[PDB]
């Protein structure tokens, strides 16, 4: 779900702070320099080995804690450490090497929950803005009808994805008209009625069993 | 004695029989015929799907088309609900 | 973090199992069927009453078993019955209703907290429905994909048509249709001359995939 | 059933599993180090205790959970430790301390892999895997036509039954080509070459009935 980046004089997200490793997070390393600071990206937490580095460590802290990095940035440390850790280091929260595995999830949950997009997917030109319930493709947004956006992105989201009709009737329709599925030929007709062959060709058909869509090269 | 009818597969086996119209009968009736002969119940003689294309006039391969379009809408539980009590 | 659903008659888990309602782990309940499967939405668990009923806990595991991706499917017995829990369910744990709150959440947390695997010189994507062998472009649409998949995924597994049409198609069946002929053809050259000798036609029966080598 | 080494610097393992004297499994114990690591060998599965050591016992199940060790490995833990233990550990299985003897049965069988063989019949040395569709003898594969493979499989699942020829033409050669008993002979003839003498023990024949299986000694 969520991206960490870890600033280490170590090469793995193991040694540094091991119950990352007890989660499903997905945390990458990087040295622990200023030029790791580039790194970050649009990940949403960022945690310095600052277990032997305590002065360096806060200066790292000092230089992530800056005007504009809206990425909550964190330090992992000894608890013979903790005591250089107050309120001149800058950090949003602490984190100790032996905290537990839904102990880190609590404490990522309340220092993350820069507003990194939930639902906010983007094929190619295919910008899929569930945020906003808005798919911009090509630039120019999608004006489809209410149950045909939801139709595009069901098909966006399974890029490649062949299936009958009654599956999608399960995630277009649900519980509901389960005979006589023909609209969904109509309804990817009100789909390229407003993609047009720039990306027409990205719902490739699938003759006597559905359709398909297409990842753009 | 050991040529005794038991008397519940008489009464029994009329019922196995007409539930099996019953059922062939909700079925198509070209398929009821062709399992009729294939099987060669009413008859003496179960039928190879050439002898079919005679009396059906189609090719052996579309009565091994229509054995399993007999089959697995059969293999659809309703069918084998009410016949599962037949054992 | 997640919701757990209890296949059951008993329509309440704290008779099923006491200790859920310790933990704040909302559970919905549902009848012992496999059909509840359209019962379960976003739900990470879903759990098989076999506390009274053994045998068809043990069927409703091997319905709602490893098949995609998988969901956590658990089950629960007494303790007398715990020789007949086995792998053959379809399971990654077992759980008793002696099993307390915080035993229920560590196990839960270690189902969800693996990896399909696609190899016989044949990259096979789940997900991605994309083929690749003796080069990277092999064309693999749904119809013959899937199938080869099952061959490959059922390797030396000989099946017939009929086999098929129950797992590659739907079916109505729509069966006898000689399709999978032209399928197989059609997987055959697509192949290549190389690894064209894995899905092999026994005679009467139908073809095998055979392994490599 | 299962040689297990059990992971304590204490001796006895009833401390550390009181219910374990109460089954046969034969549990070597070594002490709570990683020099036990070389003394893994054929025991089945290894018992880490983290019941008191949660960070040793996690680095403990880290080694037993390394590149090349196949052994299943549990971590052994306490009730308010379960929590600090995940699948992080490269484990699928763990124990508790008050885990009953059935339920240590259980979960021991379940830790290890019951996986039952398949269609997999066997008469002496002809072994069939219908499966795969050979009847191997003694691990080399077998060529027979698609008739006396059925044949042969149903004598083999058949064996020891006096089957006669109009009975056999039934259930191999269907409900067709009714007439010509001999046909059994002539393929008769062709299972007892391909069979070879040294398992001709098996295909039985009785003057007058037909032929039969006889499960060898």
């Amino acid at each position: 779900m969520l991206e960490l980046l870890l600033l280490t004089s170590e090469l793995y997200p193991d040694p540094v702070l091991p119950a990352l490793s007890l989660l499903p997070h997905t945390v990458r390393t990087a040295p622990a320099e200023a030029s790791s600071l580039l790194e970050a990206g649009n990940a949403d937490a960022v945690l310095v080995d600052a277990r032997n580095d305590l002065s360096s460590g806060r200066g790292l802290c000092r230089l992530l804690s800056s005007t504009g990095r809206s990425i909550p940035v964190l330090a992992v440390v000894s608890e013979g450490g903790l005591v250089a850790v107050s309120a001149d280091w800058g950090l949003d929260e602490i984190l100790l090497l032996s905290t537990g595995p839904a102990e880190i999830d609590a404490r990522l949950r309340l220092v993350v929950g820069d507003q990194e997009s939930l639902g906010k997917v983007s094929l190619g030109e295919l910008v899929i803005d569930e945020g906003t319930y808005t798919a911009r493709l090509r630039g120019r947004p999608l004006d489809l009808t209410y149950k045909e956006f939801e139709l595009l992105k069901y098909l966006a989201q399974h890029a490649g994805r062949v299936f009958t009709r009654a599956q999608l009737l399960h995630e277009v329709w649900g519980y509901d008209f389960f005979g006589g599925t023909r609209t969904v030929d109509v309804h990817v007709r009100r789909l390229r009625a407003k993609l047009g062959p720039e990306h027409e060709a990205l719902i490739g058909t699938v003759r006597n069993v559905g359709y398909k869509a297409v990842r753009p090269a | 004695d050991s040529e005794a009818v038991v008397a519940v597969d008489a009464v029994s086996f009329t019922l196995l029989q007409d539930q099996l119209q019953s059922v062939l009968d909700t079925l198509s009736e070209r398929e009821a015929g062709v399992v009729r002969l294939r099987f060669g119940l009413t008859d003496g003689q179960p039928r190879t799907l050439d002898e079919i294309g005679q009396v059906y006039g189609v090719t052996r391969e579309r009565i091994r088309q229509i054995e399993s379009k007999t089959m697995s809408k059969l293999r659809h539980p309703s069918r084998s609900q009410v016949l599962r009590d037949y054992l």
